[PDB]
């Protein structure tokens, strides 16, 4: 279980981000 | 503020369609639900779960269907004990040995706790699997020849203690070290130990008198009967058992006792009441 | 003071006076002297008996009330008892089998927080701060001029009373309504009132009938702009004519806008279909008999799944957006409700002048050689010029510049030439700017022919004239030049200049002079006569003592130069941007308090009255017969007086609205306008008005939505209005009603997606009850659909661009197609809402089996499953769980419902995108939706992943293979819309479109 909950911390934080690069994408 | 009309026509008039298409809707979609949900089935082998991690250190329940953990009655009246003999009565009563017969479906084993008896693979290769059984006779003064309700303890209660069936779980059992009830009878290979406490090691009140019974006179489980292999590969299989007769010079008074059962499967958790152990509050008030 | 539909009702009709006595007809009538005042003595003491004069504004409901009377809006009954049977159950679980949860206590506390939370949203909406009669009150003036005894004082304006003498003076301003005796040379902005702020003269001549138009009663809030007066106060404060109407206005229910009357309506059907679920099951709930804490604890989990939270909020945020979009185009918005209000609209009520026009007088049109030239009407100057390679023009422009007493104000080179303040008057500085502006300096040519002498303009003669040191190297030295009314200035001329060179004025031109005042005027413009004479140079050497008591220089066979005209002209966009409002199906009418034959001009010009359409009048006189004689159908467009107004009744009222298309109200009261505006709305239409003028709050009160002009407009106006044109640009009204038309279809989008799924949230809690299986969603688990995963989403489609011409379908109907309707819930119920929990439901079947309780194991556990006592329960293969064993399970199916909903909801705020155009066809380019995915998915994630959301929120993470789980069904619900679309694409009036088309 240990080596899931370090797996859906990333691909979501990599979607936080993601979203600010579409967001500031002209504001 | 009428729904009507005239002017209009009702609020449809059909309807037909407007209701028609949606059988057909509700019902494509229901279909579709029970095709995936049929599929979704194909499926998480017949004989195993697919996940077991959320049954591990399975915990300790018992045969006094527990009001809230707890056995209060009178040796008087002949009504305060009877929740807890009509229900003991229930689960006992699948043991009577008119039912354990011949060498199909089940098969006598050792009166002296046995090795580890692994049937065979998960398979269906063989049909209903073989089951080493259990007489109702490793009961201390707890059984005899009754009517229709056995004669249980009036002054000085009884409660019978029992292990968390799992799928293909093998107990490993304490080696010689430091555990609880020190070496004075520790069953090394083939037994699991059940110690029963008040609150913890610090100074609880101990106002009881702990008495036990079992196969062999041994107060655990023997590995002659795991692992348990299904209630498809295996109905009528039946489970170890292990009662504590709680003779206690005391009475009228509530002592909160732990039966915490060990083991190198067994572990607890501090939110499960019974993950691995047990806790039941008893009071005979007279 | 009775009834509102009295006190209210009477500040309606128009007034009635006294200007009509005699002198002696007043005297007794107030007791005052006249020679000489009141008694100072009956003065404060007609002050106890009448009272104080000024007025005193309506009470405030202070910001408590104006809060809570939020916290009942709709949806928030239902999450108001939610949270109430949540501080009920706890404590029936704070008396049995100890439970000291935390569960149930939080969700009270929780639940009425957003109740709150909510209402502010909702708030911040219903707002409405008006201040207006602390912008009337402000044109009294803090003293005034009265006499008593003899003695003459000023005094607290308020000491003013019934009866006394009061000498307004130039400049200053009118303390109360006025009747003058005594007056002199007396002009008075009555802009307050009529609208337009040229003098008009105070002379005790009563003149006519009716008291706004007599020049013998002086106004409540206008000014002296030159002159002197002594008057007899007929009107003290609250009681006058102005006064009488900021009452009337700061008086004036705002009323449901038509947006907040949506929601109050969606809020009608959801809260039933939240009872009647709620309680049909509830009586079912114990009519198998749960517990009583087993109903009421399944209460408050069906209410919540109910109302939609997350919404009556997301919308007062969509609102928020478009709002703070506008305000970049320089148009403001005081009333959040209001920017969708625009849009809605099927009629314009507009002020012509200052809203419609610049109110600045300006020259039109000229006749130099023979020819009409016609000049910039803009404020900006798009258009063309007309010449000046003539010579006669350095000479009329000569005449025109140099015969005139306008200068501009000090220290303004700064601004653009016409927005310069001049310090003259409607024509001579309209003059003096056309000048200026596009002939060089006049500060200079203006010491380059040095005035000797000067005739000023006196009524008598109606010319005005200077001669002029000429001062050319040769050089007649003595230019006269003169204009004046033009019919009358020809019987002063003999000669006509042309390109340059003088000639007779014969006949040809005599008759096409006359041919061009007509045309020229005809357009409604003031129409000016220049001419000039080169005085001969024998009779008058250097040195001549002109003299002007006798006369003594020539008169006649003056030259003639040409004719100019002036207007009140529209602002650049106005007319381009009326006939805008068409192709959006809206109705125009103007409604204004100047005159009919200005008025139905500068309609024409706009494009209130199109061409080739024509009124009653255009017609008799296009078929020389009586006007009682033409049938009035025939007629098109109209022009109505406000003297035809005061004794219609609202009947045959509704009838010349009902049937002419281009309508001008002229000349009207204040009142009036609103009496208009009432009318248009009477039968339903949503109604704008546009203002500038003090004269207009009232219907800029009574407006659906009002529109006051930035810098034009009056401290007023504006402040009973909802929008303010910053930048007094009257194309943002096109615009406005164009963004406020998507904020709408953008809306019923953002609710949808939101609505939606709301189905896969209730179903659970409904099964809970029918197969008693345990729990798959979880109450607290729902607060994290509408009030975290879907919030941002929801925002999100508020930034969706159209999918068609919209500003070319008529207006929306109040009445019909209303924001949420039969076709909408149809589908985020009745459909794509099933599909999301066939989804759901899926999941928690495969959570289960994937561990253990194959399905049908499951339809009866919950009564076992959920005691905390039964340890022991067999799964579908032997194993014994128990409690937190299995729950630890059962919360582990929460949350992964609340994800197959989250994964479910990508399919579906990405169809609540549009409503007919395939995605392919209209694209994702919503940079800002696929960040509420983004967020949406990931929060989720995050909300299951986090070491605590467990033991914080019954979240617990999953594994790999769990997630994918709704997928089919996200993509189900994606194929199904899409050939929805299609199908009414294909077949626009077919059965499908009925049925799906919000
Ligand atoms: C599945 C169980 C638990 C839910 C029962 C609710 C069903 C029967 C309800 C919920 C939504 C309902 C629909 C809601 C709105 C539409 C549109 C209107 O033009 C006619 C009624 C109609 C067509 C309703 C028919 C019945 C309906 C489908
Ligand atoms: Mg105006
Ligand atoms: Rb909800
Ligand atoms: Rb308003
Ligand atoms: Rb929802």
């Amino acid at each position: 279980y240990e080596t899931v909950r370090n797996g859906g911390l990333i691909f979501a934080a990599l979607a936080f981000i993601v979203g600010l690069i579409i967001l500031l994408s002209k504001r | 503020n009428s729904e009507k009309k005239e002017f209009l026509g009702r609020t449809g008039g059909s309807w037909f369609k407007i209701l028609l298409f949606y059988v057909i809707f509700y019902g494509c979609l229901a279909g579709i639900f029970i095709g995936t949900i049929q599929v979704m089935l194909l499926t998480i082998s017949e004989f195993k779960p697919t996940y077991q991690d959320r049954v591990a250190p399975p915990g300790l329940t018992q045969i006094p269907q527990s009001q809230k953990t707890e056995i209060s009655f009178r040796p008087n009246d002949p009504q305060s004990y009877e929740s807890y003999v009509v229900s003991i009565v229930r689960f006992l009563e699948k043991y009577k040995d008119l039912a354990q017969k011949d060498d199909m479906i089940f098969e006598d084993c050792g009166n002296v706790p046995s090795e580890l008896k692994e049937r065979g693979e998960y398979n269906n290769e063989r049909g209903e699997r073989k089951v080493c059984r259990s007489r109702l006779e490793w009961l201390g003064n707890c059984s005899g020849l009754n009517d229709e309700t056995y004669g249980y303890k009036d002054g000085k209660p009884c409660v019978i203690i029992k292990l968390n069936r799992v799928l293909g779980f093998k107990p490993k059992p304490p080696k010689n070290e430091s555990l609880e009830t020190y070496p004075v009878m520790k069953y090394n290979p083939y037994v699991l130990p059940v110690h029963c406490t008040g609150k913890r090691d610090e100074d609880k009140e101990k106002v009881g008198t702990m008495e036990y019974f079992g196969l062999g006179g041994y107060p655990g489980f023997p590995l002659q009967y795991y692992p348990y292999y299904g209630k498809l590969l295996q109905p009528k299989y039946l489970q170890p058992l292990m009662a504590v007769q709680f003779t206690n010079l005391t009475m009228d008074t509530e002592i909160r006792i732990e039966c915490k059962a060990y083991g190198e499967n067994i572990g607890y958790s501090e939110k499960d009441r019974f993950q691995g152990r047990f806790d039941v509050k008893i009071e005979v008030k007279s | 003071a009775k009834k509102e539909r009295d006190m209210d009702e009477l500040k309606k009709e128009v007034s009635m006076d006294d200007h009509k006595l005699s002198l002696d007809e007043l005297h007794r009538k107030y007791g005052t002297d006249l020679s000489r005042g009141l008694t100072p003595a009956r003065a404060a003491e007609i002050l106890a008996r009448d009272g104080p004069n000024a007025l005193t504004p309506p009470p405030t409901t202070p910001e408590w009330v104006k809060f809570c009377r939020q916290l009942f809006g709709g949806f928030s009954m239902l999450l108001w008892i939610g949270a109430i049977l949540c501080f009920l159950a706890y404590g029936i679980q704070a008396a049995t089998e100890e439970e000291p949860q935390n569960d149930n206590l939080y969700l009270g506390v929780v639940l009425s927080a957003v109740v709150i939370i909510t209402g502010c949203f909702s708030y911040y909406q219903e707002a409405k701060s008006s201040k207006i009669m602390e912008s009337f009150k402000n044109m009294v003036p803090q003293q005034a001029l009265v006499i008593r005894n003899g003695e003459k004082m000023s005094i607290n304006a308020e000491e003013v009373v019934v009866g006394d003498l009061v000498e307004v003076k130039g400049g200053d301003r009118i303390p109360a309504d006025l009747r003058i005796i005594s007056a002199n040379g007396c002009k008075v902005d009555n802009s307050s009132l009529t609208g337009e702020s040229e003098p008009q003269t105070r002379s005790p001549d009563f003149t006519n009938e009716n008291p706004l138009e007599t020049r013998n009663i002086a106004f409540f809030s206008t000014n002296c702009v030159e002159g002197t007066a002594r008057g007899i106060v007929v009107y003290t404060g609250d009681r006058t004519v102005m006064g009488r109407i900021a009452t009337l206005a700061s008086g004036l229910e705002g009323g449901q806008t038509p947006i907040a009357a949506e929601i109050e309506h969606f809020i009608h059907i959801i809260t039933g279909v939240a009872v009647f679920l709620g309680v049909s099951f509830f009586i079912l709930s114990l009519i198998l008999e749960y517990t009583w804490l087993e109903a009421v604890i399944f209460l408050i989990g069906i209410i919540v799944a109910n109302v939609p939270e997350g919404l009556l909020a997301t919308v007062t945020v969509c609102l928020t957006l478009t709002a703070k979009r506008m305000a970049r185009k320089n148009c403001l918005v005081k009333n959040l409700e209001a920017v969708e209000t625009l849009g809605s609209t099927s009629t314009i009520c507009s002020d012509k002048t200052g809203t419609l026009t610049q109110n600045r007088m300006t020259v039109a049109h000229m006749w130099s050689d023979n020819q009409i030239h016609e000049a910039d009407t803009t404020e900006n100057q798009s258009g063309v010029s007309f010449d000046k390679t003539s010579a006669t023009w350095l000479a009329l422009s000569r005449i025109a510049g140099l015969c005139n007493r306008a200068v501009f104000q000090a220290n303004q080179e700064n601004l653009p030439i016409l927005k310069r303040a001049v310090a003259g008057d409607a024509s001579e500085s309209a003059l003096l700017k056309c000048i200026e502006l596009c002939c060089g300096s006049v500060k200079e040519m203006r010491e380059r022919y040095t005035k000797i002498v000067e005739i000023p303009f006196n009524s008598t003669n109606k010319y005005q004239l200077s001669i002029h040191k000429n001062p050319n190297t040769a050089e007649p030295r003595h230019l006269l030049v003169m204009k004046g009314a033009p019919e009358r200035i020809l019987d002063r001329c003999s000669s006509i200049l042309i390109h340059g060179k003088e000639q007779p004025l014969d006949e040809e031109l005599k008759d096409a002079f006359q041919n061009a005042y007509l045309e020229l005027g005809g357009l409604g413009e003031r129409v000016l006569g220049f001419c000039h004479l080169f005085l001969p140079d024998e009779q008058f050497p250097e040195g001549f003592q002109f003299d002007t008591d006798d006369v003594n220089f020539p008169l006649d066979n003056l030259c003639f130069v040409g004719l100019i005209s002036m207007i009140d002209p529209p602002r650049a966009a106005v007319p381009d941007a009326v006939g805008k409002c068409r192709s959006a199906g809206i109705k125009v009418i103007m409604v204004t308090g100047d005159h009919p034959i200005t008025a139905k001009a500068i309609a024409k010009g706009v494009g209130i009255i199109s061409e080739g359409n024509e009124t009653v009048e255009d017609i008799a006189a296009r078929l020389n017969i009586p006007v009682s004689q033409v049938n009035p159908r025939d007629a098109k467009a109209c022009v109505v007086h406000g003297s035809d107004l005061k004794d219609m009744t609202s009947e045959q009222l509704d009838d010349i609205l009902k049937y002419h298309t281009e309508i001008v109200f002229a000349r009207t009261s204040p009142q009036q306008k609103l009496i208009i505006v009432e009318g248009c709305q009477r039968q339903g239409a949503i109604v704008a008005v546009t203002g500038d003028g003090v004269n207009d709050s009232p219907a800029s009160k009574k407006a659906d939505i009002g529109v006051a002009m930035g810098i034009a407009g009056s401290d007023v106006s504006k402040q009973a209005a909802d929008m303010i044109l910053l930048d007094d640009n009257f194309a943002s009204i096109v615009t406005g009603v164009e963004e406020g038309r998507l904020i709408f279809d953008n809306l019923k989008k953002s609710i949808a997606y939101t609505l939606t799924s709301n189905i896969p949230e209730i179903t659970p809690f409904l099964i809970f009850i029918i197969a008693n299986i345990p729990l798959p969603l979880g109450t607290v688990t729902i607060l994290c659909i509408d009030l975290g995963t879907d919030m941002v989403p929801a925002i999100s489609l508020a930034y969706e661009q159209a999918e068609s011409d919209i500003m070319k379908r008529q207006p929306r109907n109040p009445k019909t197609d209303k924001l949420v309707n039969e076709q909408l819930i149809s589908m985020a119920y009745g459909q794509i809402g099933m599909i999301q929990a066939l989804g759901g439901f899926f999941t928690y079947f495969v959570i289960l089996a994937e561990n253990g309780f194959l399905p049908i194991h499951l339809l009866g556990l919950r009564v076992n499953w959920d005691d905390r006592w039964i340890n022991d329960v067999e799964d579908s293969y032997g194993q014994q769980w128990t409690y937190e064993q299995r729950k630890i399970v059962e919360f582990t199916c929460h949350t992964p419902f609340f994800v197959t909903i989250v994964v479910v909801q990508w399919a579906d705020l990405v169809i609540c995108k549009t409503r007919r155009n395939s995605v392919f066809q209209q694209g994702m380019k919503n940079k800002i939706l696929i960040f509420g995915l983004f967020e949406e998915t990931a929060l989720a994630a995050f909300l299951s992943y986090c070491p605590g959301m467990g033991v914080a929120l019954r979240m617990y993470p999953l594994k790999p293979t769990w997630w994918f789980c709704a997928f089919p069904y996200s993509l189900l619900i994606f194929v199904y819309d899409e050939v929805r679309k299609l199908i009414i694409r294909r077949r626009p009036g077919g059965w499908v479109e009925k049925e799906t088309y919000y």
